[PDB]
Order: structure tokens, then C-alpha cells, then sequence
RNA sequence: GCGCUGGAGCGUCGGGCCCAUACCCGGCCGUCGCUGGCAGUCGGCAGAGCGAGAAAGAGAGUGGCGCGGACGCUACGCCGCGACGAGUAGGAGGGCCGCUGCGGUGAGCCUUGAAGCCUAGGGCGCGGGCCCGGGUGGAGCCGCCGCAGGUGCAGAUCUUGG
């Protein structure tokens, strides 16, 4: 066999919003395209945000 | 242009030339050979002239169709594949039928056809045996010959002569030139003694005949 | 009009096939300097221990400094400390090989795991032979077979590395970045020794096959490989 | 697509596209194999016929 | 002429016999429905050697032939005639399936449009 | 000569000793 | 829009039928008659479609116009052909290509054209 | 108009001492005993002949009784002159210690 | 165990051979990772690429007939590479696994025969199970999208009945 242990062998990191909203799913593909087939990390890094669920996204005051 | 001219390098082995590249470019004499720098038709009508297109668009269309496979290299088709023989079979050699109808007797070897099967024939007088193709694989060859270096068969016989057509008939010609050979092989075998007879025989195995311990 | 760009991309395309043509014959005379670099190593300790013998002194060899570790016992029944060298030398699966450079501490690591590995000093066919046959690359952390010298270049260009030539001649003579193709070698899956072992459990001092197997390595290599 | 590796100690044009030099190499070796193969048939043809 | 599917793979199967639950055999309250045990000293599930063997993901068949009738297609249930219509361009890879509550009326409608419309029906002649 | 940056002007002057 | 009334027709619509791990679409205009974003014929500006004629011959090819999207009773067009295969795979072709309206799927109307074309014909 | 086949038994499957595949069938051929005396039988064709209640279809000739299984010959197997043998179907072990005809026309002379 | 004594015993050993789910290559399934690639189907309103060892444009401007082009893309979809696959108690995820009823939906099925039941019948799915064929039945029944539960038995010296 091999010596590898599969206790962190899986990444816990979301891949798509937990959501069934069209619209967030819909900015989720624009951002998807563009994080894809761009090379700035900013779109990656909205993209991640909109993954993220209500709690860590609080609501920024003015 | 000019006249096509053979390969300057010998083969050394598959693949590899016994001459290096400046040697061949030397050889090439390249150094003083430098260099630098339909679908419509018309026809008339008796109207005026109409152009009439060949290879017209296709009338019917299937409701789906299979992708192109990806492209290989060396998946020859079976007219221009390299045929090989064993090193045990020359022409004039006597061979033992395992497998068709003529199991088990002894045949006279011709020579090797285009389709890389063997011609082989017996005297018909002897065996029974006519003009016909054999297997190398399937055929025993044993360390009998006899020397036919001076014999001509027809040249009129190839794969397609003996390609079955569609009860079975027998033409003229092939009396007539299994005659032919005959009339060039018997004579050939009956200087050697006691080889009609054997022709005759067939091959047999009895209790404590093996293969692998006799040899032919 | 598009005159010029069909023309223009005609150039680029040949500019590059060029530079493919020059680099195919760079790595073919830097191949020739390996060759003739072999020879002269070769002869030299020859010609070296012939002028001892003849002066009536002796010449002690150059000790190794390249050798390959097999591990040849099981997952099951390891010490936690010999396990953990064992994933430190990237043996994790049985008959799974690697090149290591000798030291201080590689001899010591060697010694602590000395009962579950059998290592030697391997030769020049022996890295020829691994390289191209069980030879693969580690690329983006995956298993990539090097099946082209582009594989190698992409990855170790910037170390003077261009094609499996250069990587072989840097394992065979330790050069100085030797640890980054080394790491970039994904570790030998061999197969099991046509055969077979004499005995697993006992050091090959004693009849086995564990342990410092100095120049006997080669022909474990001939059948595991 | 997954590329099949073939062998280059088995294959011939896959060695020489990893490495030029094997072409070169293996030509000068059965070059000089043949050569001393046929030097040492003569040279036992002359000691037999010394012999003799 | 049966009208032949677009390709005719070579459906190789890994396991052809159903998978037997444990001691279905033995009682007759147990029935032929695979069941996975949860004994502590089962034999079955601790896998022990010459027992039953249980359906493990490897038993999975090749995702290019699979759900694929030994004819090449795919079986769909169909009801009316108006759900032919969905299987019309998807001639050569599909089926129709009759549905057992059907008519014999409307089943003879039925086999007649997919017959016109060039669909393989598994059982053209069921009732009659 | 095989460096790309470098070698640009070399692989020019070869292309043009072939022609 | 468009995307807007995919994300809720895709696994809502009465069109919608699943079974036998195979899932399509029984809208009026959609080709292949599999349900998916670009076959959709309710969802998009401009859609084509072609379906058997009243009688036993020929076939009616309906066009989605572009002033009338929210008046369904003047948003289609009905031409009926009644010609030769060859002919009216060229006039099929040349509606969608040389108007460019929806040239994603000329080819699949082309096939859905050409099958009932062989349907309509007598079975031997 | 003889035997053109060597005799040989079906000694049993590649088997263990616990467990059997049966998909290699052991042969042992009349006459050979030794490992440099297989070599040629390697590559030959093996057939088990048998026969059967109803009739059955016979190439070049009357349908009759009598069935077979088609094999080739893989590889040695032992010192003693034991081959392996591999069939289009499993071999049944009611074979166990019966004839099984070895060809000659996989010639390789 | 049978038996074994120029061993089939004892000590030192040499070849050869035998086979595990172990190792090497290959096929298939699934998981994980590359949080990889695909909106570029940009077509007589056109020009077919971004696999290539080397950070960045097949970038633009100022002067010296024939009317043609396969699939794709349910983006919760498709596709490409690698590594891995044991499991009690226990945890999590996917169920186009199963039952009952409710809101929608199938111009759904049905006395030209529904549920139920039997079947040496044809199959599919790894599996939970499911779809057709044949016989009895005479009046109801199901698929998809959501909702709800008194929702799945081999045991409990389980309850009732046989
Ligand atoms: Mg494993
Ligand atoms: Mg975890
Ligand atoms: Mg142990
Ligand atoms: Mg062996
Ligand atoms: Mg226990
Ligand atoms: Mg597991
Ligand atoms: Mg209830
Ligand atoms: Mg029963
Ligand atoms: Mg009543
Ligand atoms: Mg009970």
C-alpha cells in the first residue's frame, strides 16, 4: 500500500454559493468566466466572496 | 525535373544509415545545389446556358453522426504488409499438411505467392494433391528438397487465379497447367529414390512418437 | 488585403522552428560533451590506479557520493521514527526507489533505516536505464511521464537543465543543483526482483538483502527494472 | 489526451527525440563491432593457415 | 430490416449474477433484496474468504455502455403517442418503452407512428 | 546562439547562410 | 431576459419530463427536443423552429419576429414548403444562415427538417 | 490417415494450496518431462474433446455430438515438463484427468 | 496424515520452479487534487491559434465562378490530467432508492381492463430497487417540481393470527 493519511486529503473550501438565488447565480457565472480567463486575482477574489455565506460577508457600514 | 535516383545511404540496420548527416550531405553534393526565391460547369439548353454543380449538396441528412477517429501512422492495410517465411522453407522442399482436407501427406513447395501464402502442389498422380495455397503457419517443413531451380511455373497464377469464386467446377486450365508443372516436378522427383512412395504416404503419429524429440 | 500578415506569420512560425532547430542541436553537442566527459572519468581512475600499482603504492578511490534506496519491507509494523525518515526519503510504497547524495547526514539517515532499505552505488547504465524506462517528472505535483524534453525544460530551464541528457549527467555527478532534480524526479515504482530476494530480513552482510549492498546494487537494478 | 509512454531503450525514435545522440551513437558502435568482428575472422584465418 | 443504433459497442460486464443477500438462502422471511450487514462477528462483512461478496463501487459498469439494452439503445417509457415526438431526433442512440397501463387501441397508434418515425419500440407486439 | 533574446540575430544570419 | 428565465424554466416547466436517467423537453419550438439553454424555444429573442405540416406533406418552419416579444399571438410566423428535400434543406439553410437569425442551431433544424421529411414519405 | 495431435491430461487448474484461477488450466503432455523439451509446444493449440446428449453443428461435415473448447498454450510451468494452458471457456473439472488433444498446425518449425 | 532410512532426517549450501487482494504495465468504476479548460458556435458583417523552456501584441496610426463549414453548452452542463480506494462504534454527503397524503404539473393512464398477486419470461442499475412479457382482477392508478410524516424489520424468552 502506500504510507499516506487521508485526514486532510479532502479541501473543505466551497466551490459555489449555498444558495438557490438566480441572480447571485447568475453574477457567479459572470465572475466564474472572468476569473477564468483573466489574470488579475480581484475577480477571484469577489468570486470567493460571492461563494461565502451571509456571516462572512458582514454588512459594511457607510 | 530530373530522373529519380535510389537512396545514397546503405541501411545499416531499421531506421539507421551507415552515413552520418555531413556525410550524406556530402554525398548529396549539396554544397552546389542551393536554391532560393472546378465545381461548376456549363452547358447549354435549348433558355440559354445553365451552370450545372457536381457534387451536389447531400439530399438526406442523419439525425446523428459518429465524431472522425484520431489519425495513426503505421496501420498498413493488409495488400502492402512485408511477408515473411520461415527459415526452413525454400523452394523445392517437401511439407507436411496438417489442417485442410490433405492433412497429413506429404506436398512439393513452389514458391511463395503475393499474398504471402505458400503454392504448393503434389503430383496428383501421387497424393491427390492439386495447385493449392497453403498456410505457412499451418505447414510442417521438413529437411527434404529437391532442386527445382530449373523448372518455370506459369506466370498466369496469382492470389486472384486461385481466389474462390462463389457445386464446385473444374476449369480446363486448371487441368492444363497442373499438368504443365507435372510434367516438370515427377520427372524431378523420381531421380531420387524411393520418394514417390513417400509422397504417397501420410503422416501419422503412433504410441511413443513425439514432436518434440523426433526431428524432420 | 491580409498579404502581409500571412506573409508575417509565415515568419514568425519559421523564426520559431529555427530557434526548435538550434535548440535540438545544442542539446545534441552538449550529449557528445557528456559522452566524452564519461570516458575521461571512466579512464582516469583506471590510469590513476595503474600508476599506483606500478610506483608499488596503493590509490584509495574516490568514496561514492551518489546512491539509490529501495525499500523493500511493508507499511505494516514500523517504527514511528524509521517511518518518518522513510516518508523523508520519499519511499513510501514497497520497491519504490531514489537517488541520494551521500553525507554526513544521508549516511546517518541511511544507518537509522538501514534494516527496511537496501542501497547501493549505482553506475551510469543503471541511471540511464531508471531515467528512461522509470524515469518520470514531477510537474505541477502531479506524475507526468517524460515522454518529450520540453517537460524537463519548463521546469528546469532556469538550473542549466534542458533536456534528459543534462538531468542524467547532474545525477550521475552530483552538480550543484542537484536537489532540485532530484525533488522534481518522482521516486522509481519498480517492479519486484525477477528471480527473487535471497532473504528480506537479513542484512546482505549476513545473506540478505538489507543494507549497504556497495556495488551489488546494479544487479538488483538489472531485474527490478 | 493521456500520451502513451513508450520505451526508449525499446523504441528507436522515441530515444532519439529524448536524446539526438543515441542515433549517432548507436551507428559508431555497430560500425566498430563489424570492423572488429571481421579483424578478428582474418586474424584467425591467417593463424589457422600458419598453423596449417 | 431492426433498425440497428448509430454504434454497437462491446458491452463487457464485470458482474452479470445479482448480488445474493447474506442468508436469503437459509429463510424465507429474508428475502433476494441485497441487504449490508452491521454484525459484529458477520462473516460476510468482514468479507472472509469463499463468502458472498459485496457490491462494492468497483462493480460499477463502464459509463459508455451503461443502462444500454444488448440491441444498443436505451430504454424510455412512453405513454401516448404525443411523447414519441421527444424521442424523434434521438433515433439512433434511443428507444420507446410501451407502458404496461396502455391500451391496445392507443398502442396500436403507438408502434404505427414509431414505425413511420423510424423508433425501435421493445415490445411492437405486446397485446395485439 | 539557441538563447531566444540573444541568439535572434545569430538564428538570422544561419537563416540566411541556408539561403 | 434570457438567462433570467433559464434559471427558473430549467428544472420548473410543465415541458420539463424526467425518467430513465434521461430528462427532455416538450416545448412547441425546440429543436432536438432535449432540454437545454441553447435549444430552449421560449426563452430567447429569436427562435426557430420546424415541425410536419397540417397535411401529410411538407413542413411549416415558425420564426419568432423582434417587435411583438410579449405578444405571443403575432410573435410567430408560419411558412409552409412543400418542395423537394434538396430544395427545402437549401431554403432552410439560407433563412438561417444569410439572415442570421439563431445560427447556432442551423444544422439541428436541418436534421429535425430532414427526418420528418423521411417520415412523411410512405414505409415500406 | 492417423493421430495428428500429442496427447496430453489435464492435471488440474493454476491453482494454489488454497485457491485455484480457472482461468490457467495445467497440462501434461505425453513424452516431454523437462523444461527444455516444452519449448516447443509453446504457442500450440489445445482442444478438449467431448460429447454431448443432443447434436450439434460440425464444420465440413454432418452435424453430430461431439463439442469442444478451443486453448492455446502460454507458458512452461515447473521443471517437469508441465505447461499452462489458457481456454475461450474455464475448463469443467470433470476434465480432471482426461485427454486433451495438442496440434501441431501452430507449427513453428 | 500416508509414509520416509544412497532421506521425504539432521548441519552448511548452489541452480531451477511454485503463488497473496503484495509489486510493475494495462482496462473499467468511484473519491480527491490541479478550487484545471470550455460563453470562441467571435463564418461572403467571416478567416479557424494561443502546448510553447525562457515576463510581455499572428495591435493600430505619422514621415523618410461555385452562397458552404460534424457534435457541443440539461454552465447544478461538458471535458482533460495526475494520486488514492480497508474498516467496528461514530460523523458527513449523494440517492432518477422505497411508502402515504397535500399544492402544482403531464390536452397523463384507464371496462379495447387500474391497483393487488403469481410467473422455468426479456432486461437495466454495483446496490437501494425499477421498466416491459404471460395468467387471475373488475375500478381506480402513476411520472416530474415542491411540502408534510404514525415512512423501510430478522431477531427484542417482541404483539396478534395461521
Ligand atoms: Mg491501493
Ligand atoms: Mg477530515
Ligand atoms: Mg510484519
Ligand atoms: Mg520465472
Ligand atoms: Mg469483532
Ligand atoms: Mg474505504
Ligand atoms: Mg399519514
Ligand atoms: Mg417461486
Ligand atoms: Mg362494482
Ligand atoms: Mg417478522
Amino acid at each position: 500500500g502506500v504510507d499516506i493519511r487521508h485526514n486532510k486529503d479532502r479541501k473543505v473550501r466551497r466551490k459555489e454559493p449555498k444558495s438557490q438565488d438566480i441572480y447571485l447565480r447568475l453574477l457567479v457565472k459572470l465572475y466564474r468566466f472572468l476569473a477564468r480567463r483573466t489574470n488579475s486575482t480581484f475577480n477571484q477574489v469577489v468570486l470567493k466572496r460571492l461563494f461565502m455565506s451571509r456571516t462572512n460577508r458582514p454588512p459594511l457600514s457607510l | 525535373k530530373g530522373k529519380p535516383h535510389c537512396s545514397r545511404n546503405p541501411v545499416l540496420v531499421r531506421g539507421i544509415g551507415r552515413y552520418s548527416r555531413s556525410a550524406m550531405y556530402s554525398r548529396k553534393a549539396l554544397y552546389k545545389r542551393k536554391y532560393a526565391a472546378l465545381a461548376t460547369v456549363t452547358k447549354p439548353v435549348g433558355g440559354g446556358t445553365r451552370v450545372v454543380k457536381l457534387r451536389k449538396m447531400p439530399r438526406y441528412y442523419p439525425t446523428e453522426d459518429v465524431p472522425r477517429k484520431l489519425l495513426s501512422h503505421g496501420k498498413k492495410p493488409f495488400s502492402q504488409h512485408v511477408r515473411k517465411l520461415r527459415a526452413s522453407i525454400t523452394p523445392g522442399t517437401i511439407l507436411i499438411i496438417l489442417t485442410g482436407r490433405h492433412r497429413g501427406k506429404r506436398v512439393v513447395f513452389l514458391k511463395q505467392l503475393s499474398s504471402g501464402l505458400l503454392l504448393v502442389t503434389g503430383p496428383l498422380s501421387l497424393n491427390r494433391v492439386p495447385l493449392r495455397r497453403t498456410h505457412q503457419k499451418f505447414v510442417i517443413a521438413t529437411s527434404t528438397k529437391i532442386d527445382i531451380s530449373g523448372v518455370k511455373i506459369p506466370k498466369h497464377l496469382t492470389d486472384a487465379y486461385f481466389k474462390k469464386k462463389k457445386k464446385y467446377e473444374i476449369t480446363e486450365q486448371r487441368k492444363v497447367d497442373q499438368k504443365a508443372v507435372d510434367s516438370q516436378i515427377l520427372p524431378k522427383i523420381k531421380a531420387v529414390p524411393q520418394l514417390q512412395g513417400y509422397l504417397r504416404s501420410v503422416f501419422a503419429l503412433t504410441n511413443g512418437v513425439y514432436p518434440h524429440k523426433l526431428v524432420f | 488585403n491580409f498579404a502581409e500578415l500571412k506573409i508575417k506569420r509565415l515568419r514568425k512560425k519559421f523564426a520559431q522552428k529555427m530557434l526548435r532547430k538550434a535548440r535540438r542541436k545544442l542539446i545534441y553537442e552538449k550529449a557528445k560533451h557528456y559522452h566524452k566527459e564519461y570516458r575521461q572519468m571512466y579512464r582516469t581512475e583506471i590510469r590513476m590506479a595503474r600508476m599506483a600499482r606500478k610506483a608499488g603504492n596503493f590509490y584509495v578511490p574516490a568514496e561514492p557520493k551518489l546512491a539509490f534506496v529501495i525499500r523493500i519491507r511493508g507499511i505494516n509494523g514500523v517504527s514511528p521514527k524509521v517511518r518518518k525518515v522513510l516518508q523523508l526519503l520519499r519511499l513510501r510504497q514497497i520497491f519504490n526507489g531514489t537517488f541520494v547524495k551521500l553525507n554526513k547526514a544521508s549516511i546517518n539517515m541511511l544507518r537509522i533505516v538501514e534494516p527496511y532499505i537496501a542501497w547501493g552505488y549505482p553506475n551510469l547504465k543503471s541511471v540511464n536505464e531508471l531515467i528512461y524506462k522509470r524515469g518520470y517528472g514531477k510537474i505541477n505535483k502531479k506524475r507526468i511521464a517524460l515522454t518529450d524534453n520540453t517537460l524537463i525544460a519548463r521546469s528546469l530551464g532556469k538550473y542549466n537543465i534542458i533536456c534528459m541528457e543534462d538531468l542524467i549527467h547532474e545525477i550521475y555527478t552530483v552538480g550543484k543543483h542537484f536537489k532540485e532534480a532530484n525533488n522534481f524526479l518522482w521516486p522509481f515504482k519498480l517492479s519486484s526482483p525477477r528471480g527473487g530476494m535471497k532473504k528480506k530480513t537479513t542484512h546482505f552482510v549476513e545473506g540478505g538483502d538489507a543494507g549497504n549492498r556497495e556495488d551489488q546494487i546494479n544487479r538488483l537494478i538489472r531485474r527490478m527494472n | 489526451r493521456r500520451v502513451l509512454k513508450k520505451n526508449p531503450l525499446k523504441n528507436l525514435r522515441i530515444m532519439l527525440k529524448l536524446n539526438p545522440y543515441a542515433k549517432t551513437m548507436r551507428r559508431n558502435t555497430i560500425l566498430r563491432q563489424a570492423r572488429n568482428h571481421k579483424l578478428r575472422v582474418e586474424r584467425a584465418a591467417a593463424a589457422l593457415a600458419a598453423k596449417s | 430490416a431492426a433498425l440497428r443504433p448509430l454504434v454497437k459497442p462491446k458491452i463487457v460486464k464485470k458482474r452479470t449474477k445479482k448480488f445474493i443477500r447474506h442468508q436469503s438462502d437459509r429463510y424465507v422471511k429474508i428475502k433476494r433484496n441485497w441487504r449490508k450487514p452491521r454484525g459484529i462477528d458477520n462473516r460476510v462483512r468482514r468479507r472472509f474468504k469463499g463468502q458472498i461478496l459485496m457490491p462494492n463501487i468497483g462493480y460499477g459498469s463502464n459509463k459508455k455502455t451503461k443502462h444500454m439494452l444488448p440491441s444498443g439503445f436505451r430504454k424510455f417509457l412512453v405513454h401516448n403517442v404525443k411523447e414519441l415526438e421527444v424521442l424523434l431526433m434521438c433515433n439512433k442512440s434511443y428507444c420507446a418503452e410501451i407502458a404496461h397501463n396502455v391500451s391496445s387501441k392507443n398502442r396500436k397508434a403507438i408502434v404505427e407512428r414509431a414505425a413511420q418515425l423510424a423508433i425501435r419500440v421493445t415490445n411492437p407486439n405486446a397485446r395485439l | 546562439i539557441a538563447h531566444p533574446k540573444l541568439g535572434r540575430r545569430a538564428r538570422a544570419r544561419i537563416a540566411r547562410g541556408l539561403r | 431576459s434570457a438567462h433570467l428565465q433559464w434559471m427558473v424554466v430549467r428544472n420548473c416547466s410543465s415541458f420539463l419530463i424526467k425518467r430513465n436517467k434521461q430528462t427532455y423537453s416538450t416545448e412547441p419550438n425546440n429543436l432536438k427536443a432535449r432540454n437545454s439553454f441553447r435549444y430552449n424555444g421560449l426563452i430567447h429573442r429569436k427562435t426557430v423552429g420546424v415541425e410536419p405540416a397540417a397535411d401529410g406533406k411538407g413542413v411549416v418552419v415558425v420564426m419568432k419576429r423582434r417587435s411583438g416579444q410579449r405578444k405571443p399571438a403575432t410573435s410567430y410566423v408560419r411558412t409552409t414548403i412543400n418542395k423537394n428535400a434538396r430544395a427545402t434543406l437549401s431554403s432552410i439553410r439560407h433563412m438561417i444562415r444569410k439572415n442570421k437569425y439563431h445560427p447556432d442551431l442551423r444544422m439541428a433544424a436541418i436534421r429535425r427538417a430532414s427526418a420528418i421529411l423521411r417520415s412523411q414519405k410512405p414505409v415500406m | 490417415s492417423g493421430r495428428l495431435w500429442c496427447k496430453a491430461i489435464f492435471a488440474g487448474y493454476k491453482r494454489g494450496l488454497r485457491n485455484q484461477r480457472e482461468h490457467t488450466a495445467l497440462l501434461k503432455i505425453e513424452g516431454v518431462y523437462a523444461r527444455d523439451e516444452t519449448e516447443f509446444y509453446l504457442g500450440k493449440r489445445c482442444a478438449y474433446v467431448y460429447k454431448a446428449k443432443n447434436n450439434t453443428v460440425t464444420p465440413g461435415g454432418k452435424p453430430n455430438k461431439t463439442r469442444v473448447i478451443w486453448g492455446k498454450v502460454t507458458r512452461a510451468h515447473g521443471n517437469s515438463g508441465m505447461v499452462r494452458a489458457k481456454f475461450r471457456s474455464n475448463l469443467p473439472a470433470k476434465a480432471i484427468g482426461h485427454r486433451i488433444r495438442v496440434m501441431l498446425y501452430p507449427s513453428r518449425i
